[PDB]
C-alpha cells in the first residue's frame, strides 16, 4: 500500500483514529515494566515471562538497553519495532555528540522518539510502532534524575515513577500510595525495596524473571545479580510474618 | 432444553440437584458446543480417549481373538507393528476377515498369513505432490 | 476481484477476463482469408458501408508496416492502430540496429510476448484484438502468422477469421486433404486471387463490387492493395 | 485501485490489537517440515525430518532442510524454499562484507538482527507479505564462544538451548523437557534427536532418505569448528548403532 | 452490466467484451450541443450552436472552437473543456513535426497522433475517458479531407458530420443533400445549405433562442487557411436559410 | 430513496453520463455565500458581502488582489482560491517580464479552465470547488467572466452566484440597457450595483463592515473600497 | 500510472496456504502431459502438442527449447507464460555467469536464478504468477548428467523419471515399475515414449511428437572446427523419422 | 439516500453527497476531544490561558506543555492533540527567522498564520500546485497572539480546514460554547491587562472537572516592553489568592 | 412465545405501587441475544460479574479447606497467579482433585504437589494461546 493511506488517514466519527487506540490496546499484552527517580538515583525494572529453564539466560535479549554511559530506555509490548528505535536514537547521539561537540540531553532525547512515531503514523504506506516505551538517566554533568514516558501517538510526558504493559493499573495504585512528591526515598537500596515490593502482585515469587538497573551521577550505569536481588526477595518476604 | 437442564442441576434443586444422581455423557467434538456446560459446574473431567499404543492394541487384537479356533503358529503382535494408531476399535475388523478370506476357502484353521492380508485390505485403498513447504 | 482483473486466476486454475478479449474481435461481423504462393499471397477483408457519408479510400482495416510485411487486423480499430503503431516504430529498431529488416517470425515472436506482459502486470489491459500478418521472406518463403491477446503464435498454410472461421475453413481443408499440398500452384499474383474469392463466395454466395471488397499481396520487396476489377474473371465459368 | 485493490488488510492491525498476517504465516509453517537444534557443551548439531519421500525423488545428491552461511555458521530452515534463497543470498554476502572491511568473521548476534531486520521490514512498510519462514541458527565466536539462536517471521530472535520447530512441536519440547542435562556431550546428544524425531512422525520405519542432521566441533586444538553436514552412509551410521 | 457489475471502472471486458464505462460518454455528447463537418469539393466547413443560456451574453465573444497550427480546423461538442484539453495537444504536437520535418502537418498522420491520445485514455484504470465527439477536417496538397472522432478512437473520413441532441434530424438532410449534388459543392454556396440545418435542428428546444458561428476555409477563398465569416456573407445566410424555411 | 455508487471518485461516468462527484462540488457554492459584479465599456465591478462567526469575530476575506489589470472574487471554499491565485499571479507576472505586452483577460480563463480539467480526470486529487467570479481590462476594454469547476469560463455583462441569487440576477436581466451605457460614472451603477444585492437577505442595520467593494477602468487601477469609505456607497 | 502496487498473492489466507499458487497449479494439471526422466548416461525429455486445427503448422510451435548447447527443457502448462522466461533465462547464463567468468553455467543454479525470476512475480505488486511447472535437463563436470523440476513458486526438486500435467499421476506409477535404475538411453527412449503413447487418443503420428536428449558431444555440429578445447554441443534434438523408426520396433 | 456519509467517508478527498467534504469535519471535531484554551485580545497586551490535565500525581505538571513561544514577541497555546503539532510549529518558527534574514526586519503576525493555515491542505491537493506530502489532516485548533506594529496586540484561530478568523476572544475544548457565551457578554473594549487575567480564572473555576489550582491552569502574556513569557505558580497563586474579595459577594 | 413476553413485559411495568417487590434476573450473554426493552420505566440499572482479581482469588480457597485437614502447610499464596485466568470455580474442584489424588492414596494425607499436580492437569484441558509476537 505505497501511500492509500488506509485507515490510519481515516478520521473518526467520535474523532479517534482507530488504529493508534488498537496499538497501545495491544501493547499491555507484553511484559511490565517500571522506572523511578529518588534522591540522587534512577531505577528500573522487568520481567522474564516464565520460561521452561530454556529461554537462554545468557545472552536474552533485554529489557534496559543503553544508548551511552548515562542514559538507558526500557520498553514494552512488541520487540521487533523496540530494536529499531533503539538503534536510531543512540546513532543520533554519537552524531549529537559530533556535529555539536557535546553530548545529548534527555530532553533533546524524547522530544525525537515522540516525534518520530508521528511520522510513522501520519504518513502513507506505513503502520504505527506497536509499542510504548521510557526513557531514564542524568543529563551531563547534573544531579537531577529525569526519566520521560512515550506512546506511540508521538506524546512525551515525565513523570517521576510509571508503569507500563500488563497488569500497570494492578501495580500503579500500589506506587502512588507509597512514592510521593513530597519525598524521594533516600538512596539505592531504598528505591530497589520500595520498587521490587510494588512488583510482587504479578511476579509469583520469580525472582530469576525480574531484572534491574540502576543510575547514578557521574554515568555510573550497572545492572545487579541476581543474588543481590533474591536476597531482597526473601528479607522483603521475611516482613510478611503478621 | 439445553437452557433448562443447565438450571435444572442449580439455584432451585442445586442444593440436592446433582446430590446423588451422578450423570456421564458421551461425545466428540467438545470444541464446538457450548463453555457453559463443561466447567467444574456440572462436570469434572474433561478426559480423553486417544488411540492406542502398540502394546495396547496387541491385547485389544487378542480379546475378539478368543472363540474363533483350535488355531496355532500365530505371533499376533506383530500385526500391530504393521499397524499404525489407528484404532483399538477397527481392530476386530481386521480380526474378522481374516476368518472370512479363509471361509471363502473353507479351511476353518486360520494361518498368519491372512492377517497379513486383511491389514491391508482396508486403508491400502482408503488412500499430490505440492510440497512448496521446504 | 477473481473476475474482473487478470493478474489473479480463478480458484479452477484458469481465468475469466482474457477469454473475453476472443470475444471482441467478432465484434463487427467480419471475415478475412489468406493463402499462399511460390511467389505471392493474398489477403482480403469484407466491407461494410453503413450511412454513406464516409470516404470509402479512408476505411481501412489493413496497414502495410513496411516492405516485405503486411497486415490486417479483427475486432475493432482504436485498440488495433496501437498494436500497427510500435510494430511500425519497431522495424525502425531492428533495421537500425540489427543491420536489416525484420523477419515476420521475429516480429510475432515479439509483438505476442509483450502482450504476455500486458497480462502480468494488469495495468494496460490487454488488447482487444486477435491479428495476422504476411510476407515473401527469403529462407522460408511466403509464410503467414497469426497472433492473439495472449500470444499463441502459429505459422500457417493458410487461415480463416471472423464469426465464420469454421466452415470458410471447411471450404478450404476440403482440398489440402485432396491435393496433398501446403503450397498452392497458379503462383502469380491474379490467379491465385480469385481462389481465394471463389471458394468463399462457394461458401457464401454473395456478389460483390470493387466497392465492398479488397486485396493484399505479398512480393519481393513489395506490399499493397490494387483494384478490384478481376471480380469478373470468375464470370467465364458458369 | 485503492477501493478494489485490497491493500489494506496488509500491516494493520485488530481492534482486539493484534496482526493477522503474521499469525497466519507464523501457523502457516505448521504444515510444513520439523527440525530441531540443541547445545552441547563439546559440540553443536541439527536435524531436519523431510516429508517429500517418493521413492524415486532423488534425495541423496543435496539438501532443503539445511544451508550455509560461512565457514563457521549453519541454519535449519523451515517454510517455503523460495523465501530462503533471497534472505540467504543477502546473508553470505554479509559475512563476505564485515570481514571485508574489518578483517574478521561475525559477532553472530548481530547478523540476526540483520535478517530479522528485512522481515519486520516488509510487515510495517509496503503492504507486503512477510517471508513465510522460521530458522534456525548454530554458530561460535570469541567473546560469547557457543551459541544458538532462533528467529520467526515477524523479527523476534531469541537465543535458546534446544529447539523444535514446524509440526507437532509443543510436545516434542516437553517430549524432551525432562532429558536435557547441560553437561552435554555430543554423542549423548544424537541419542535425544532420534529419541525426540522416533516418536512423533508418520512412519516409525524412518527410512534415512527422510532424515537430514548436521554437527559442529572443535578438533582442531585452539582451531575452528568443524562445519560437517553428515551424508548418506555416515548418517546411516549411528541411525542402526542405536539398533533400531 | 446493470449491478453487482462491470460498467463502473474502466478496463474490464463486460462479458460481450464491451466497456460499459465508456457507452456511458456518448450519451454525455449526446446531451449535449449540436455541431456538423462538411466537405466542400475544395475544402471544408463548420458551424455550431452556441447556446444562450442567459441575455447577458455578447455575440463573438466567447467561442465554441479552437484550431491547430495554421489550418487544421478543429470544434468540439458535449463537454467543451475535456475538449480544450486536447486540442493544447493539438496544437503541441503538430510544432514537435514542424520543427524536426520542416513543414507542416498533413492530416491522415494527426488522426495518428490525436486518434491514440485517447486511446490511452481507454486502457488504464486509474482516468476516464475524454467525453466528447470531436471533428476535424483541414487541407493539403493531397487535397481535403474530413475526420470524425470518437472516445474509443472509431475515426473515420466523412464528407458530412454531425453530433449532438439533433443527429438523426440534422445528418438526414445531409443524405438528403449530397444524393442532389454530386458534383460536390464549392465553399460559400455549402455554407447556407448548412446553416438550414442548425436553424432547423434547433426544434427540439423551442423554449430558447441561440445563436451560431462559422468556420471557412477552402483553397480558393483563404489559400486553404482556416478562420471565420462575417459582414455580410453570412448575414445574407441566416436571413436566407431562415427565409426558405417558412 | 436509496444509496448510489458511481460518486466514489472523480473518475467514473454515471450511467447518463454525469460526473456526480462533480455537482456536489458546485453544491458548495450555492450551499456557500455571494459575490457578485457587472461590466461598464470603461469600468467594472466586484461586490461581495461578509459573513462571521459571532460579534467578537472579524469577517472573512473575499476578494483577492492578482495584478493591476486583473482582479478577481470567489465564493465558496478559500484553499482553492489561494492555489489559483497564488498560481494566476505568475501567469499574469510571467508575461509582464517575458514578453512585457500584459495579459489579457480571456487567455487567463482559457488555461485555468484547462487546470481543472486535469484535476478531474486523474486519481489522486480533488476538484477545485468553487465558482469565482474575474474582471479586467485590456486593448479590447474592459470585459466580466465567470469560473465553474467544470471549466466553463464564460464572458459576460454581470452575473450573480451563490444562496438567495436569483433575484438579483433577475433585476440583473429587468434592468440590462441602462447600467451599462454609461462611461465614466463608476458610482452610479454601483448604487444599481448594490440594491441588486439588495434582493434577498436580512441585513437590518448599517451593512459598512458586511461589504467590500474594488473596481477598475481604463484608468482606475485595482483597489479594494473596503471600511467606512465604503458606507458613502451604501 | 498504474496505481496499483497493491500487493497481489500476499494475503495468507487462515490456514496457511497461499492462494493464487494453489490455483495456478490448478491450470498445469489441467494442461496436457509431459515427462522427463534419467539414466547413467543420458537424459531425454519429450511431449506432444495437440495442434487442435489441421491446417497450423506443427515444426514451428517448438514446445522443447534450448537455452544452452549443454542444457535443455520442456514444460507442460501455459504456452505463451513459458517463451517469455527462457529469453530472460538464457539471457541470465550470458550475463551472471558467462560474461564474469566465461563458462556456460552449472545447472545446480541456473535452475536456482530462473526460480528467482519466479518468486519476485509472486511477491511485487500486481502480479501473477507464471502458469508453468517446467523441468530442465543438463550436463556438469562435478556432477555430470541431472535433472530437476521447478514450481511456480520457486521450490525446485530434483527427481530421477518424472512426468507433470494432465495424466502424469497414471505415468508416475507406471514408469517406477518398468523403470530401471540403470536403463540406458535406447530402451529409456522406448519406454518414455510408451510412457506417453498411453496418454493420448487421436494420433501418434511420428511428427506429433517432439523429444531431445542430452548425451555426449557432437561436434560434427560445432561448426567451428579446429579448436581441441571446444567440445561438441552435448544437447541435440531429434527429427520425424529417426523417431519414426524406433517407432516400428512397437 | 440511507447512508450519505458512512458510503463516502471513507474516500479521503471526496466532497459529500451534499457539498461539505468528510475528513475535514471529522477532523474540526477532536479539538473539543481535548483541553480547552482561551485568549483575549487587549491594547496594553494579550493573555493566554489553558488547562493541563492533572491525570494521576506523579505527573510533573509544570512539565506538560500547552503553551509555546514562536518567537520573542509572538506564542502560541494548542488544544486537542500534540504530537501532530509540534510539525507546524518547528516550521512556523522558521517563517519568523527566515523573514528576519532575506528581509531582515521583524515579521508581522498575519504574514505568518497564511504560512501555516496553507500548510494544512498538503493532503488531496496542494498549495502552490505541489502534489503532496502526508496522508491526512491533522487537527489542533491553535491560537497564536503577537504584537506588531501596523495592527498592534492580535490574535487569530488556526483550524485545519484552512480558515481562521480576527477573533478578539476565543474558547477550545468541549467548553467553548458553554463558555464563549459568557466572554461575548463580558468582553468591553477598553479593559486592562490584569482584570482579563482576573476575568479568564472565572471561567476555569466555572468550566473545569475539579476544583483548580498552580497546577491546573497556567497562563502566558504579551507585552511590545518584554515581548512574550509566562507566569510562574506563585504568581499564578496570587491572581487567583485576590480573586475571591470581588466574589465575596 | 413472543406472546409469552409482551404480557409479562406488560405485567412488569403494568404494575406500579412496588413498595415491595424486586423483580430480578440473570444470564451469561446478553449484548447480542436481548431486546431494546431497556427502560427505567421497565428495568433500571445493570451490574456485572466477571473474573477476580489475585487479592480476590486469595480469599477464596483456605476458607475452603478451612472446613479441610491441610495435614501440612503448603503455601499457597505462592501457588497460583494472577497471568492464568482461571475461573472461580476450577478451585473448588482444585481443593477436591487432590483429595482426589488422595483418594489415589490409602493416605489421606494433604500435600502441595496434589494441587500441583492438578493445575497441570485441569488446564491441560484449557486453551493456552501462541506468544509469536511475543506481544
Amino acid at each position: 500500500m505505497s501511500g492509500y493511506d488506509r485507515a490510519l488517514s481515516i478520521f473518526s466519527p467520535d474523532g479517534h483514529i482507530f488504529q493508534v487506540e488498537y496499538a497501545l490496546e495491544a501493547v499491555k499484552r507484553g511484559t511490565c515494566a517500571v522506572g523511578v527517580k529518588g534522591k540522587n538515583c534512577v531505577v528500573l525494572g522487568c520481567e522474564r515471562r516464565s520460561t521452561l529453564k530454556l529461554q537462554d539466560t545468557r545472552i536474552t535479549p533485554s529489557k534496559v538497553s543503553k544508548i551511552d554511559s548515562h542514559v538507558v530506555l526500557s520498553f514494552s509490548g512488541l520487540n521487533a519495532d523496540s530494536r529499531i528505535l533503539i538503534e536510531k536514537a543512540r546513532v543520533e547521539a554519537q552524531s549529537h555528540r559530533l556535529t555539536l561537540e557535546d553530548p545529548v540531553t534527555v530532553e533533546y532525547l524524547t522530544r525525537y522518539v515522540a516525534g518520530v512515531q508521528q511520522r510513522y503514523t501520519q504518513s502513507g504506506g506505513v503502520r504505527p510502532f506497536g509499542v510504548s516505551t521510557l526513557i531514564a538517566g542524568f543529563d551531563p554533568r547534573d544531579d537531577e534524575p529525569k526519566l520521560y514516558q512515550t506512546e506511540p501517538s508521538g506524546i512525551y510526558s515525565s513523570w517521576s515513577a510509571q508503569t507500563i504493559g500488563r497488569n500497570s493499573k494492578t501495580v500503579r495504585e500500589f506506587l502512588e500510595k507509597n512514592y510521593d512528591r513530597k519525598e524521594p526515598p533516600a538512596t539505592v537500596e531504598e528505591c530497589v525495596k520500595l520498587t521490587v515490593r510494588s512488583l510482587l502482585e504479578v511476579v509469583q515469587t520469580g525472582a530469576k524473571n525480574i531484572e534491574i538497573t540502576v543510575v547514578k551521577p557521574d554515568s555510573d550505569i550497572v545492572a545487579l545479580s541476581s543474588e543481590e536481588i533474591n536476597q531482597y526477595v526473601t528479607q522483603i518476604e521475611q516482613e510478611k510474618q503478621e | 432444553v439445553q437452557r433448562t437442564m443447565l438450571e435444572l442441576l442449580n439455584q432451585l434443586d442445586g442444593f440436592e440437584t446433582s446430590k446423588n444422581i451422578k450423570i456421564i455423557m458421551a461425545t466428540n467434538r467438545l470444541d464446538i458446543l457450548d463453555p457453559a456446560l463443561l466447567r467444574p459446574g456440572r462436570i469434572d473431567r474433561k478426559i480423553e480417549f486417544p488411540p492406542p499404543s502398540v502394546a495396547a492394541r496387541a491385547e485389544i487384537l487378542r480379546i475378539h481373538s478368543r472363540k474363533m479356533n483350535l488355531t496355532r503358529g500365530i505371533n499376533l503382535r506383530k500385526v500391530a507393528e504393521k499397524m499404525n494408531g489407528c484404532s483399538g476399535a477397527d481392530v476386530k475388523g481386521v480380526c474378522t476377515e481374516a476368518g472370512m478370506y479363509a471361509l471363502r476357502e473353507r479351511r476353518i484353521h486360520v494361518t498368519q498369513e491372512d492377517f497379513e492380508l486383511a491389514v491391508g485390505k482396508v486403508m491400502n485403498k482408503n488412500q499430490s505432490v505440492a510440497k512448496l513447504f521446504k | 476481484g477473481y473476475d474482473r482483473h487478470i493478474t489473479i486466476f480463478s480458484p479452477e486454475g484458469r481465468l475469466y477476463q482474457v477469454e473475453y478479449a476472443f470475444k471482441a474481435t467478432n465484434q463487427t461481423n467480419i471475415n478475412s482469408l489468406a493463402v499462399r504462393g511460390k511467389d505471392c499471397t493474398v489477403v482480403i477483408s469484407q466491407k461494410k458501408v453503413p450511412d454513406k457519408l464516409l470516404d470509402p479510400t479512408t476505411v481501412s482495416y489493413i496497414f502495410c508496416i513496411s516492405r516485405t510485411i503486411g497486415m490486417v487486423v479483427n475486432g475493432p480499430i482504436p485498440d488495433a492502430r496501437n498494436a500497427a503503431l510500435r510494430a511500425k516504430a519497431e522495424a525502425a529498431e531492428f533495421r537500425y540496429k540489427y543491420g536489416y529488416d525484420m523477419p515476420c517470425d521475429v516480429l510475432a515472436k515479439r509483438m505476442a510476448n509483450l502482450s504476455q506482459i500486458y497480462t502480468q502486470r494488469a495495468y494496460m489491459r490487454p488488447l482487444g484484438v486477435i491479428l495476422t500478418f504476411v510476407s515473401v521472406d527469403e529462407e522460408l518463403g511466403p509464410s503467414i502468422y497469426k497472433t492473439d491477446p495472449a500470444g499463441y503464435y502459429v505459422g500457417y498454410k493458410a487461415t480463416a477469421t471472423g464469426p465464420k472461421q469454421q466452415e470458410i475453413t471447411t471450404n478450404l481443408e476440403n482440398h489440402f486433404k485432396k491435393s496433398k499440398i501446403d503450397h498452392i500452384n497458379e503462383e502469380s499474383w491474379e490467379k491465385v486471387v480469385e481462389f481465394a474469392i471463389t471458394h468463399m463466395i462457394d461458401a457464401l454466395g454473395t456478389e460483390f463490387s470493387k466497392n465492398d471488397l479488397e486485396v493484399g499481396v505479398a512480393t519481393k520487396d513489395k506490399f499493397f492493395t490494387l483494384s478490384a476489377e478481376n471480380i469478373e474473371e470468375r464470370l467465364v465459368a458458369i | 485501485m485503492g477501493s478494489r485493490r485490497y491493500d489494506s488488510r496488509t500491516t494493520i492491525f485488530s481492534p482486539e490489537g493484534r496482526l493477522y498476517q503474521v499469525e497466519y504465516a507464523l501457523e502457516s509453517i505448521s504444515h510444513a517440515g520439523t527440525a530441531i537444534g540443541i547445545m552441547a557443551s563439546d559440540g553443536i548439531v541439527l536435524a531436519a525430518e523431510r516429508k517429500v519421500t517418493s521413492t524415486l525423488l532423488e534425495q541423496d545428491t543435496s539438501t532443503e532442510k539445511l544451508y550455509k552461511l560461512n565457514d563457521k555458521i549453519a541454519v535449519a530452515v523451515a517454510g517455503l524454499t523460495a523465501d530462503a534463497e533471497i534472505l540467504i543470498n543477502t546473508a553470505r554476502i554479509h559475512a563476505q562484507n564485515y570481514l571485508k572491511t574489518y578483517n574478521e568473521d561475525i559477532p553472530v548476534e548481530i547478523l540476526v538482527r540483520r535478517l530479522s531486520d528485512i522481515k519486520q521490514g516488509y510487515t510495517q512498510h509496503g503492504g507486503l507479505r512477510p517471508f513465510g519462514v522460521s530458522f534456525i541458527y548454530a554458530g561460535y565466536d570469541d567473546r560469547y564462544g557457543y551459541q544458538l539462536y532462533t528467529s520467526n517471521p515477524s523479527g523476534n530472535y531469541t537465543g535458546w538451548k534446544a529447539i523444535s520447530v514446524g509440526a507437532n512441536t509443543s510436545a516434542a519440547q516437553t517430549l524432551l523437557q525432562m532429558d536435557y542435562k547441560d553437561d552435554m556431550k555430543v554423542d549423548d546428544a544424537i541419542e535425544l534427536a532420534l529419541k525426540t524425531l522416533s516418536k512423533t512422525t508418520d512412519s516409525s520405519a524412518l527410512t534415512y532418505d527422510r532424515l537430514e542432521f548436521a554437527t559442529i566441533r572443535k578438533g582442531a586444538n585452539d582451531g575452528e569448528v568443524y562445519q560437517k553436514i553428515f551424508k548418506p552412509q555416515e548418517i546411516k551410521d549411528i541411525l542402526v548403532k542405536t539398533g533400531i | 452490466s446493470i449491478g453487482t457489475g462491470y460498467d463502473l471502472s474502466n478496463s474490464v471486458f463486460s462479458p460481450d467484451g464491451r466497456n460499459f464505462q465508456v457507452e456511458y460518454a456518448v450519451k454525455a455528447v449526446e446531451n449535449g450541443t449540436t455541431s456538423i463537418g462538411i466537405k466542400c469539393n475544395d475544402g471544408v466547413v463548420f458551424a455550431v450552436e452556441k447556446l444562450i443560456t442567459s441575455k447577458l451574453l455578447v455575440p463573438q465573444k466567447n467561442v465554441k472552437i479552437q484550431v491547430v497550427d495554421r489550418h487544421i480546423g478543429c470544434v468540439y461538442s458535449g463537454l467543451i473543456p475535456d475538449g480544450r484539453h486536447l486540442v493544447n495537444r493539438g496544437r503541441e504536437e503538430a510544432a514537435s513535426f514542424k520543427k524536426l520535418y520542416k513543414t507542416p502537418i498533413p492530416i491522415p498522420a494527426f488522426a495518428d497522433r490525436l486518434g491514440q491520445y485517447v486511446q490511452a485514455h481507454t486502457l488504464y484504470n486509474s482516468v476516464r475517458p475524454f467525453g466528447v465527439s470531436t471533428i476535424f477536417g483541414g487541407v493539403d496538397k493531397n487535397g481535403a479531407h474530413l475526420y470524425m472522432l470518437e472516445p474509443s478512437g472509431s475515426y473515420w473520413g466523412y464528407k458530412g458530420a454531425a453530433t449532438g441532441k439533433g443527429r438523426q434530424s440534422a445528418k438526414a438532410e445531409l443524405e438528403k443533400l449530397v444524393d442532389h449534388h454530386p458534383e460536390g459543392l464549392s465553399a460559400r454556396e455549402a455554407v447556407k445549405q448548412a446553416a438550414k440545418i442548425i436553424y432547423l435542428a434547433h426544434e427540439d428546444n423551442k423554449e430558447k433562442d441561440f445563436e451560431l458561428e462559422i468556420s471557412w476555409c477552402s483553397l480558393s477563398e483563404t489559400n486553404g487557411l482556416h478562420k471565420f465569416v462575417k459582414g455580410d456573407l453570412l448575414q445574407e445566410a441566416i436571413d436566407f436559410a431562415q427565409k426558405e424555411i417558412n | 430513496m436509496f444509496r448510489n455508487n458511481y460518486d466514489g471518485d472523480t473518475v467514473t461516468f454515471s450511467p447518463t453520463g454525469r460526473l456526480f462527484q462533480v455537482e456536489y462540488a458546485l453544491e458548495a457554492i450555492k450551499q456557500g455565500s455571494v459575490t457578485v459584479g457587472l461590466r461598464s465599456n470603461t469600468h467594472a465591478v466586484l461586490v461581495a458581502l461578509k459573513r462571521n462567526a459571532d460579534e467578537l469575530s472579524s469577517y472573512q476575506k473575499k476578494i483577492i488582489k492578482c495584478d493591476e489589470h486583473m482582479g478577481l472574487s470567489l465564493a465558496g471554499l478559500a484553499p482553492d482560491a489561494r492555489v489559483l491565485s497564488n498560481y494566476l499571479r505568475q501567469q499574469c507576472n510571467y508575461s509582464s517580464l517575458v514578453f512585457n505586452r500584459k495579459l489579457a483577460v480571456e487567455r487567463a480563463g482559457h488555461l485555468l479552465c484547462d487546470k481543472a480539467q486535469k484535476n478531474t480526470q486523474s486519481y489522486g486529487g480533488r476538484p477545485y470547488g468553487v465558482g469565482l467570479l474575474i474582471i479586467g481590462y485590456d486593448k479590447s476594454g474592459a470585459h466580466l467572466l465567470e469560473f465553474q469547476p467544470s471549466g466553463n469560463v464564460t464572458e459576460l455583462y454581470g452575473t450573480a452566484i451563490g444562496a438567495r441569487s436569483q433575484g438579483a440576477k433577475t433585476y440583473l436581466e429587468r434592468t440590462l440597457d441602462t447600467f451599462i451605457k454609461i462611461d465614466g460614472n463608476p458610482d452610479e451603477l454601483i448604487k444599481a450595483g448594490v440594491e441588486a444585492i439588495s434582493q434577498s437577505l436580512r441585513d437590518e442595520s448599517l451593512t459598512v463592515d458586511n461589504l467590500s467593494i474594488a473596481i477598475v477602468g481604463k484608468d482606475t487601477p485595482f483597489t479594494i473600497y473596503d471600511g467606512e469609505a465604503v458606507a458613502k456607497y451604501i | 500510472m498504474t496505481d496499483r502496487y497493491s500487493f497481489s498473492l500476499t494475503t495468507f489466507s487462515p490456514s496457511g496456504k497461499l492462494g493464487q499458487i494453489d490455483y495456478a497449479l490448478t491450470a498445469v494439471k489441467q494442461g496436457v502431459t509431459s515427462l522427463g526422466i534419467k539414466a547413467t548416461n543420458g537424459v531425454v525429455i519429450a511431449t506432444e502438442k495437440k495442434s487442435s486445427s489441421p491446417l497450423a503448422m506443427s515444426e514451428t510451435l517448438s514446445k522443447v527449447s534450448l537455452l544452452t548447447p549443454d542444457i535443455g527443457a520442456v514444460y507442460s502448462g501455459m504456452g505463451p507464460d513459458y517463451r517469455v522466461l527462457v529469453d530472460k533465462s538464457r539471457k541470465v547464463a550470458h550475463t551472471s555467469y558467462k560474461r564474469i567468468y566465461g563458462e556456460y553455467p552449472p545447472t545446480k543454479l541456473l535452475v536456482s536464478e530462473v526460480a528467482k525470476i519466479m518468486q519476485e512475480a509472486t511477491q511485487s505488486g500486481g502480479v501473477r504468477p507464471f502458469g508453468v511447472s517446467l523441468l530442465i535437463a543438463g550436463h556438469d563436470e562435478f556432477n555430470g548428467f541431472s535433472l530437476y523440476q521447478v514450481d511456480p513458486s520457486g521450490s525446485y526438486f530434483p527427481w530421477k523419471a518424472t512426468a507433470i500435467g494432465k495424466g502424469s499421476v497414471a505415468a508416475k506409477t507406471f514408469l517406477e515399475k518398468r523403470w530401471n535404475d540403470e536403463l540406458e538411453l535406447e530402451d529409456a527412449i522406448h519406454i518414455a515414449l510408451l510412457t506417453l503413447k498411453e496418454s493420448v487418443e487421436g494420433e501418434f503420428n511420428g511428427d506429433t511428437i517432439e523429444l531431445a536428449i542430452i548425451g555426449d558431444e557432437n561436434p560434427d555440429l560445432l561448426g567451428y572446427t579446429g579448436i581441441p578445447t571446444d567440445k561438441g554441443p552435448r544437447f541435440r534434438k531429434l527429427t520425424s523419422q529417426e523417431i519414426n523408426d524406433r517407432l516400428e520396433a512397437l | 439516500m440511507f447512508l450519505t456519509r458512512s458510503e463516502y467517508d471513507r474516500g479521503v478527498s471526496t466532497f459529500s453527497p451534499e457539498g461539505r467534504l468528510f475528513q475535514v469535519e471529522y477532523s474540526l471535531e477532536a479539538i473539543k476531544l481535548g483541553s480547552t484554551a482561551i485568549g483575549i485580545a487587549t491594547k496594553e497586551g494579550v493573555v493566554l490561558g489553558v488547562e493541563k490535565r492533572a491525570t494521576s500525581p506523579l505527573l510533573e505538571s509544570d512539565s506538560i506543555e500547552k503553551i509555546v513561544e514562536i518567537d520573542r514577541h509572538i506564542g502560541c497555546a494548542m488544544s486537542g492533540l500534540t504530537a501532530d503539532a509540534r510539525s507546524m510549529i518547528e516550521h512556523a518558527r522558521t517563517a519568523a527567522v527566515t523573514h528576519n534574514l532575506y528581509y531582515d526586519e521583524d515579521i508581522n503576525v498575519e504574514s505568518l498564520t497564511q504560512s501555516v493555515c496553507d500548510l494544512a491542505l498538503r493532503f488531496g491537493e496542494g498549495a502552490s500546485g505541489e502534489e503532496r506530502l502526508m496522508s491526512r489532516p491533522f487537527g489542533v485548533a491553535l491560537l497564536i497572539a503577537g504584537h506588531d506594529a501596523d495592527d498592534g496586540y492580535q490574535l487569530f484561530h488556526a483550524e485545519p480546514s484552512g480558515t481562521f478568523y480576527r477573533y478578539n476572544a476565543k474558547a477550545i475544548g468541549s467548553g467553548s460554547e458553554g463558555a464563549q457565551a459568557e466572554l461575548l457578554n463580558e468582553w468591553h473594549s477598553s479593559l486592562t491587562l490584569k482584570e482579563a487575567e482576573l476575568l479568564v480564572l472565572k471561567i476555569l473555576k466555572q468550566v473545569m472537572e475539579e476544583k483548580l489550582d498552580e497546577n491546573n491552569a497556567q497562563l502566558s502574556c504579551i507585552t511590545k516592553q518584554d515581548g512574550f513569557k509566562i507566569y510562574d505558580n506563585e504568581k499564578t497563586a496570587e491572581l487567583i489568592k485576590e480573586l475571591k474579595e470581588k466574589e465575596a459577594a | 412465545i413472543q406472546r409469552t413476553m409482551l404480557e409479562l413485559l406488560n405485567q412488569l411495568d403494568g404494575f406500579d405501587d412496588r413498595g415491595d417487590v424486586k423483580v430480578i434476573m440473570a444470564t451469561n450473554k446478553i449484548e447480542t441475544l436481548d431486546p431494546a426493552l431497556i427502560r427505567p420505566g421497565r428495568i433500571d440499572r445493570k451490574i456485572l460479574f466477571e473474573n477476580p482479581d489475585l487479592s480476590t482469588k486469595k480469599k477464596i480457597l483456605g476458607i475452603h479447606t478451612s472446613k479441610m485437614n491441610l495435614s501440612e502447610d503448603v503455601n499457597l499464596e505462592t501457588l497460583v497467579t494472577t497471568k492464568d485466568d482461571l475461573s472461580g470455580a476450577d478451585i473448588q474442584a482444585m481443593c477436591t482433585e487432590a483429595g482426589l489424588l488422595a483418594l489415589r492414596e490409602r493416605r489421606m494425607q494433604v500435600t502441595a504437589e496434589d494441587f500441583k499436580q492438578a493445575k497441570e492437569r485441569v488446564m491441560k484441558n484449557k486453551v493456552e494461546e501462541n506468544l509469536e509476537g511475543l506481544y
